[PDB]
């Protein structure tokens, strides 16, 4: 009927960690480790619930120490890169001059490290873009969403450019009207 | 950066059957993708999943206070957290916006694809059917499947391969838990 | 209400 998962990770040598709650595959919140803040996936959630971010920070520290232990147990066996599959889509049917959102879905990859760039007519775009943290999969790979609000015109092409250590070249997934 | 990477993952899972009547709690530890040790509330002790986890199974099962924290987690953790978010997760309902528009399998040919675009809904379970003149069309149906938008909404496109003829009325029918009766949208050629 | 984190456990050395 429903599944709630508190999902954590810690990654060496990047020294990146993450702490999030998942409900049926959607992110309830994550903890910004830098700001030490709870970040709700939808702003409404924060008006109905709370979470003390310190408990996430404590767990990540244990996870960091545990990674050191397990790395030794494995005889320093490193992770095998799994490159992502990438899909670009809009969240609603496209109509000229009707505001819409481009979704870049990055799926089935590990480790949880990626460079994602939105391109409009071949140039990087950043105004209005947003993204999720790394989201867990049942096969213990990761997935991730990047978003770009845009106004559909016959004059613009778009690409989501994904870089990952499992990929030979950057992967570019194209969208046009 | 060709430096080798090393990954630790933990997933503390709460599985709910029939509300909170039946709850299963899993404490799962992973190295890269490999689950090596796990606490299953069905068992009430940690078990090594691979040999890499044997030290932790033995060490953690010796801590009777730890095992009792984990044996109570179905109540103090799973049932608690389910209650905290019930109003905006379990009871979240968002209506499907339905759009029907023609498309083409081959540019320069004619319209031979009717797209039923079902957008913005929650939760994911949905049934989309196609009708022509009140008769269900089961052939030539292809779909994107269920798409998660990552923002607590889903979408799906369900497409009917057909050559529209004048006078024919096509109906996309959408059933979803947010609706009390099937939602239908007509398209006429 | 407040979400309540399940604590991690230190691995055996
Ligand atoms: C690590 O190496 C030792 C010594 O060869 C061996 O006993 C142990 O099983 C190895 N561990 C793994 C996970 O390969
Ligand atoms: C991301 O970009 C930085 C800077 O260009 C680079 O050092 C890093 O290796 C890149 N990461 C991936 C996964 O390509």
């Amino acid at each position: 009927e429903h599944v709630i998962i508190q999902a954590e990770f810690y990654l060496n040598p990047d020294q990146s960690g993450e702490f999030m709650f998942d409900f049926d595959g959607d992110e309830i919140f994550h903890v910004d480790m830098a700001k030490k803040e709870t970040v709700w996936r939808l702003e409404e959630f924060g008006r109905f619930a709370s979470f003390e971010a310190q408990g996430a920070l404590a767990n990540i520290a244990v996870d960091k120490a545990n990674l050191e232990i397990m790395t030794k147990r494995s005889n320093y066996t490193p992770i095998t890169n799994v490159p992502p599959e990438v899909t670009v889509l809009t969240n609603s049917p496209v109509e000229l001059r009707e505001p819409n959102v481009l979704i870049c879905f990055i799926d089935k990859f590990t480790p949880p490290v990626v460079n994602v760039t939105w391109l409009r007519n071949g140039k990087p775009v950043t105004t209005g873009v947003s993204e999720t943290v790394f989201l867990p999969r049942e096969d213990h790979l990761f997935r991730k969403f990047h978003y770009l609000p845009f106004l559909p015109s016959t004059e613009d092409v778009y690409d989501c450019r994904v870089e990952h250590w499992g990929l030979d070249e950057p992967l570019l997934k194209h969208w046009e009207f | 950066d060709t430096r080798p990477r090393f990954l630790e993952q933990v997933k503390h899972e709460c599985h709910f059957f029939n509300g909170t009547e039946r709850v299963r709690f899993l404490d799962r530890y992973f190295y890269h993708q490999e689950e090596y040790v796990r606490f299953d509330s069905d068992v009430g002790e940690y078990r090594a999943v691979t040999e890499l986890g044997r030290p932790d199974a033995e060490y953690w099962n010796s801590q009777k206070d730890l095992l009792e924290q984990k044996r109570a987690a179905v109540d103090t953790y799973c049932r608690h957290n389910y209650g905290v978010g019930e109003s905006f997760t379990v009871q979240r309902r968002v209506y499907p916006e339905v759009t029907v528009y023609p498309a083409k399998t081959q540019p320069l040919q004619h319209h031979n694809l009717l797209v039923c675009s079902v957008n913005g809904f929650y939760p994911g379970s949905i049934e989309v059917r196609w009708f022509r003149n009140g008769q269900e069309e089961k052939t030539g149906v292809v779909s994107t499947g269920l798409i998660q938008n990552g923002d607590w909404t889903f979408q799906t496109l369900v497409m009917l391969e057909t050559v529209p003829r004048s006078g024919e009325v096509y109906t996309c029918q959408v059933e979803h838990p947010s609706l009390t009766s099937p939602l239908t949208v007509e398209w006429r050629a | 209400g407040g979400y309540r984190a399940r604590p991690a456990k230190a691995a055996a050395t």
